[PDB]
RNA sequence: GGGAUGACCCCAGGCGGUAGGGGAGCGUUCCCGAUGCCGAUGAAGGCCGACCCGCGAGGGCGGCUGGAGGUAAGGGAAGUG
RNA sequence: GGUGGAGCCUGGGAGUGAGGGCGCGAGCGAUAACGUCCGCGUCCGAGCGCGGGAACAACCGAGACCGCCAGCUAAGGCCCC
RNA sequence: CCGUGAGGGAAAGGUGAAAAGAACCCCGGGAGGGGAGUGAAAUAGAGCCUGAAACCGUGGGCUUCAAGCAGUCACGGCCCCGCAAGGGGUUGUGGCGUGCCUAUUGAAGCAUGAGCCGGCGACUCACGGUCGUGGGCGAGCUUAAGCCGUUGAGGCGGAGG
């Protein structure tokens, strides 16, 4: 008895608000949605997962002292080329990318992981 | 109308007129087989305790096969240890006739 | 001193090297007086 | 009797040890001599009776 | 009598190179790279045979857990259900049910919550 | 109907002459004739001689209508190589391979 | 390597050439070098015990007689041995050349007459041996030479 | 245990492995078998194969090439992988 | 008590006589060393085969005859990867 | 051929039964080829039996914003063979994955060896010993050299051990 495996599904679309939902708690959910692990025909190699839209980023909240104290880093190729950007300065200059980065870091790595990330469109407001 | 039966420590989903390959069982080719009393129906209320008593699946022994040979090789580096063994695993073929 | 290649280069990596080595056919124009083919801005082999 | 069925007894030929052919087949690579040392070396050891 | 190599080694080498058909570059053309590649291919097959079983179960579970989460419960409680209700059917392979036969699966959710 | 010429043991290096054969493949005999004339390589002299022997083969042996010829197929294989000593510094002596081509033009009618 | 034709000269210096290390080209690792443990002339013979050869002869006639393939005879009327003459007597004997025959007699004329038959091997009496008894389907002697076959055993 | 006194059926166990010990086998050259047998309606050798037998080493069988040899069952000997 | 790939006796064949980590007990060292030297255990060696420890001979789990798209567990885990 | 010399010291065999070894014509300066002819066979055409592998090439099918000891397990796509649930090819994505040998306490190891392919390449023989084993005869066993015979025939020979 072979195991069931779909033919091409049509991709669902989904909308989330994210104001006041915290950050990684919300990110968890976008991740399993993007992957498609809520659908009971989940397959690891295909990418049958809901396109996720998110409005009202920049209104994610977060606990502790992370707004001053949580730093994002970027290394260029060059000597001295490590950039250190704290959470507040990010939201002020690029709110989302803060949710995008939280989710990108939670999807799998590889070509399929990189495609699912394309299926997440994050807006502010 | 389907069922879910158990032969050979495995559980397959039978419908009438479906040929399926099964861990070998002792029965002449053409002889008839009352498959241990299955665990689900496709009009569905019938689930219960491990096995539903009374209802069976009857399938006819088409014949006894030997699957395609599998090469089982073992190698351990820097120890001069290699083993080669061919294994093809016996099976019996069945056709699902009726759900009783 | 005396550098040296560290691995025999595979067939794919040398043929990939050669992805640029192909020729381009000579660029030719019909001759106004004669019938034949001539490279432009040069004097016609037949009928100078 | 005939020459086809002449055939010695089930003991009696036994047909010997080819050391140093493949792995697996036991005797192999090192010809049942272990690793290095005078006893492994070709002219080997020094007359162990004395 | 002298018994020179003759034909034995060419056949042995051909035997291997047939198995190595398809392998990249020299691993399919050179008897030595052929054999070295095979060694690995043999332990990999034996290992991934052992872990096709694991790999397939893991897939059934994510699907079971997905469907019955639509019916508001865990996977882990769901299994406690059937352990209690004596329903050692599911043989997680038959999350076949969860996809093809939803209301047969549904009947098993409700069979399960009754603990 | 097809007509072939083969120049065997041409004292030139395959990789070199293979380059101009690549230039005229699937081309009508008329453009191929124009291309080898104005292609500046030693190897066009030879490819040309084979074209021409093959064209003549098309006409005087196979009834093929010269004005319909194209180079259906062509390829240069590598014949046996002439090995010559090359004396180097400090008594050293390498061997250069003066190599060798089997040029082959194959014609059809289009 | 000792008996091959080449010199004892060391082929290269042994260090700093960048090549493997070698002695004389006689060495068995070299193509055209000497052999290692190849055959030399040797004598495959050995003295099998006399009682074992004695018994084995008796035992081998026995196996023939046990099958009724042994026959003893007299005088053939086939002397002045020409093979056509022998071929006649062998027909009164029931030997139609359908089974290989071993013929033991000290009568040169009769041996000479049978020799060339594909199906006959011939043999003086004092030359009886198990090997020939066993390859021939039938055994045929005369009454001399069965005399000596008897006086040889025991 | 089965009483076929077995060559196999049933039951229960054991079966990671280097140095190393033991045991069974495969294949290569040559000998007896062979004044035989296979062979031009095609030997050996080569190239294929998703086919059959074998745990495996291997053996078959088919097709293609090849064009004059090859060698059973059973045993013997080695320049035997 | 304990029938065990237990034990003892005779004989054929060995290989080994560079060990290492860890725990516990000491000496040497500096209540240093992935140090060194002994003791009793263990594992790697030869289990660089499997699960856990991100990765990792020897720490935790566990001694891999073969096959299965069946089940229960061990250590470790159950927010996403 | 190397060496002043003593001296060192190779490679290198095969058309076909028969030269019947391809007149003649065509392209070409020749080489070489294309027809023609010979032959059972001409990818037996003389760079000649068979004609493996590495290596090089032409043509076709599948295949290309990912990261790797190159495979393996799964599924899916395309191509092929078939009556069929079938099988062969290829590889998109996903899971997994530290080359072989050697030497080592320990190697993917940034420790040895190996460019790749083919072929050559290493546990023997004699005579003793010492065990085991298959047989023979057994208070006995057994012959050596030689002699006779045979020319793939065996016998005799008792010194001796
Ligand atoms: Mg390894
Ligand atoms: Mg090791
Ligand atoms: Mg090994
Ligand atoms: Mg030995
Ligand atoms: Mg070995
Ligand atoms: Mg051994
Ligand atoms: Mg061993
Ligand atoms: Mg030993
Ligand atoms: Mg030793
Ligand atoms: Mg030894
Ligand atoms: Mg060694
Ligand atoms: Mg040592
Ligand atoms: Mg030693
Ligand atoms: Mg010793
Ligand atoms: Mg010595
Ligand atoms: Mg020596
Ligand atoms: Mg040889
Ligand atoms: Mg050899
Ligand atoms: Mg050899
Ligand atoms: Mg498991
Ligand atoms: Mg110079
Ligand atoms: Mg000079
Ligand atoms: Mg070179
Ligand atoms: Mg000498
Ligand atoms: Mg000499
Ligand atoms: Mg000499
Ligand atoms: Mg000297
Ligand atoms: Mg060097
Ligand atoms: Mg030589
Ligand atoms: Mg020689
Ligand atoms: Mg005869
Ligand atoms: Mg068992
Ligand atoms: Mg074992
Ligand atoms: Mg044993
Ligand atoms: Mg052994
Ligand atoms: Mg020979
Ligand atoms: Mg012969
Ligand atoms: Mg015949
Ligand atoms: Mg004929
Ligand atoms: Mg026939
Ligand atoms: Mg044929
Ligand atoms: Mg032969
Ligand atoms: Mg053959
Ligand atoms: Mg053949
Ligand atoms: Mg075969
Ligand atoms: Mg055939
Ligand atoms: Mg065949
Ligand atoms: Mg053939
Ligand atoms: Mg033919
Ligand atoms: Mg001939
Ligand atoms: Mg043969
Ligand atoms: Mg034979
Ligand atoms: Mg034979
Ligand atoms: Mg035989
Ligand atoms: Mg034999
Ligand atoms: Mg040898
Ligand atoms: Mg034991
Ligand atoms: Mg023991
Ligand atoms: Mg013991
Ligand atoms: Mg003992
Ligand atoms: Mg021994
Ligand atoms: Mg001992
Ligand atoms: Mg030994
Ligand atoms: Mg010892
Ligand atoms: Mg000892
Ligand atoms: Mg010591
Ligand atoms: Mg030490
Ligand atoms: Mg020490
Ligand atoms: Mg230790
Ligand atoms: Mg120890
Ligand atoms: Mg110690
Ligand atoms: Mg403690
Ligand atoms: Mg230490
Ligand atoms: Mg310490
Ligand atoms: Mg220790
Ligand atoms: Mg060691
Ligand atoms: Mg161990
Ligand atoms: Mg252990
Ligand atoms: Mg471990
Ligand atoms: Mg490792
Ligand atoms: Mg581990
Ligand atoms: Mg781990
Ligand atoms: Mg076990
Ligand atoms: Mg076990
Ligand atoms: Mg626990
Ligand atoms: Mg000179
Ligand atoms: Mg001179
Ligand atoms: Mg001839
Ligand atoms: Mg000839
Ligand atoms: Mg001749
Ligand atoms: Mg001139
Ligand atoms: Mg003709
Ligand atoms: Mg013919
Ligand atoms: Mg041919
Ligand atoms: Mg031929
Ligand atoms: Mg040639
Ligand atoms: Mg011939
Ligand atoms: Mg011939
Ligand atoms: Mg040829
Ligand atoms: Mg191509
Ligand atoms: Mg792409
Ligand atoms: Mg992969
Ligand atoms: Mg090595
Ligand atoms: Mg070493
Ligand atoms: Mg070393
Ligand atoms: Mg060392
Ligand atoms: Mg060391
Ligand atoms: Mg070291
Ligand atoms: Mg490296
Ligand atoms: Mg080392
Ligand atoms: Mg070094
Ligand atoms: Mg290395
Ligand atoms: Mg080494
Ligand atoms: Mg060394
Ligand atoms: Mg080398
Ligand atoms: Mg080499
Ligand atoms: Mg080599
Ligand atoms: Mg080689
Ligand atoms: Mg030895
Ligand atoms: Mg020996
Ligand atoms: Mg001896
Ligand atoms: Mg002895
Ligand atoms: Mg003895």
């Amino acid at each position: 008895m072979k195991t069931y495996v779909p033919k091409q599904v049509e991709p669902r679309w989904v909308l989330i608000d994210a104001e006041g939902k915290t950050l990684g708690r919300l990110a968890t959910k976008i991740a399993t949605l993007l992957r498609g692990k809520h659908r009971p025909d989940w397959t690891p190699n295909v990418a049958m997962g809901d396109f996720v839209v998110v409005v009202n980023a920049d209104k994610i909240r977060v606990t502790g002292k992370k707004l001053e104290q949580k730093i994002y880093t970027r290394y260029s190729g060059y000597p001295g080329g490590l950039k250190k950007i704290p959470l507040e300065k990010m939201l002020a200059t690029h709110p989302e990318r803060v949710l995008e980065h939280a989710v990108k870091g939670m999807l799998p790595k590889g070509p399929l992981g990189r495609r699912l990330f394309k299926r997440l469109k994050v807006y502010a407001g | 109308m389907f069922a879910i039966v158990k032969t050979g420590g495995k559980q397959y989903r039978v419908e009438p007129g479906l040929k399926l390959r099964v861990e070998k069982l002792d029965a002449e080719p053409g002889a008839t087989v009352e498959l241990p009393v299955l665990l689900l129906g496709g009009e569905k209320t019938v689930v219960g305790t491990p096995v539903v008593e009374g209802a069976s699946v009857v399938a006819e022994v088409l014949g006894h096969g030997r699957g395609k040979k599998i090469l089982v090789s073992k190698f351990k580096a820097k120890v001069q240890y290699r083993r080669k063994k061919g294994h093809r695993q016996p099976y019996t073929e069945l056709l699902i006739k009726e759900i009783r | 001193k005396h550098p040296v290649p560290k691995k025999k280069t595979s067939k794919a990596r040398r043929d990939a090297r050669r992805s640029h080595h192909a020729l381009t056919p000579p660029t030719l124009v019909p001759c106004p007086e004669c019938k034949a083919m001539k490279p432009p801005h040069t004097v016609c082999p037949e009928c100078g | 009797m005939k020459l086809s069925d002449l055939r010695p007894n089930p003991g009696a030929n036994k047909r010997r040890k080819r050391v140093g052919r493949g792995p697996g087949s036991g005797h192999g690579k090192t010809a049942t001599r272990g690793h290095k040392g005078q006893k492994s070396r070709s002219g080997g050891l020094k007359d162990p009776r004395r | 009598p002298r018994a020179k190599t003759g034909v034995v080694r060419r056949r042995k080498h051909k035997k291997i190179l047939k198995l190595a058909k398809g392998y990249w570059g020299l691993r399919s053309k050179s008897f030595r790279k052929a054999r070295e590649t095979l060694f690995a291919a043999g332990n990999y097959a034996y290992a991934h045979r052992k872990r096709r079983k694991r790999d397939f179960r893991r897939l059934w579970i994510v699907r079971i857990n997905a469907a019955c989460r639509q019916h508001g419960l865990n996977y882990s409680t769901f299994i406690h259900g059937l352990k209690k209700a004596g329903i050692e059917v599911d043989r997680k392979n038959l999350a076949d049910l969860a996809v093809r036969e939803p209301q047969v699966f549904a009947e098993l959710v409700e069979r399960a919550k009754a603990a | 109907m097809e007509a072939k010429a083969i120049a065997r043991y041409v004292r030139i290096s395959p990789r070199k002459v293979r380059l101009v054969v690549d230039l005229i493949r699937g081309k009508s005999l008329e453009e191929a004739r124009n291309i080898l004339r104005y292609t500046n390589k030693r190897g066009a002299y030879f490819v040309a001689k084979v074209l021409e022997s093959a064209a003549a083969n098309a006409v005087n042996n196979h009834d093929m209508l010269e004005d319909r010829l194209y180079v259906k197929a062509a390829y240069v294989d590598e014949g046996p190589a002439l090995k010559r000593v090359l004396p180097r510094a400090r008594g050293r002596a390498d061997i250069i391979k003066k190599r060798t081509s089997h040029i082959t033009v194959i014609l059809g009618e289009k | 390597r000792g008996e091959v034709a080449y010199s004892g000269r060391k082929i290269w210096p042994q260090k700093h050439t960048g090549r493997a290390r070698h002695g004389d080209i006689g060495a068995p690792i070299f193509v055209g070098g000497g052999v290692v443990f190849g055959p030399k002339p040797r004598d495959y013979s050995y003295t099998l015990p006399k009682k074992v050869r004695k018994k084995g002869l008796a035992m081998a006639v026995a196996d023939r007689a046990r099958e009724g393939k042994l026959l003893l005879v007299e005088a053939f009327a086939g002397v002045n041995g020409k093979t056509k003459e022998f071929l006649a007597w062998a027909k009164e004997a029931g030997l139609d050349g359908s089974e290989s025959v071993l013929l033991v007699t000290g009568n040169e004329l009769v041996r000479r007459a049978a020799r060339n038959l594909p199906w006959v091997v011939t043999l003086a009496p004092e030359g009886l041996n198990v090997y020939d008894i066993v390859r021939t389907e039938r055994l045929v002697m005369d009454l001399d030479a069965w005399e000596v076959f008897q006086n040889r055993i025991g």
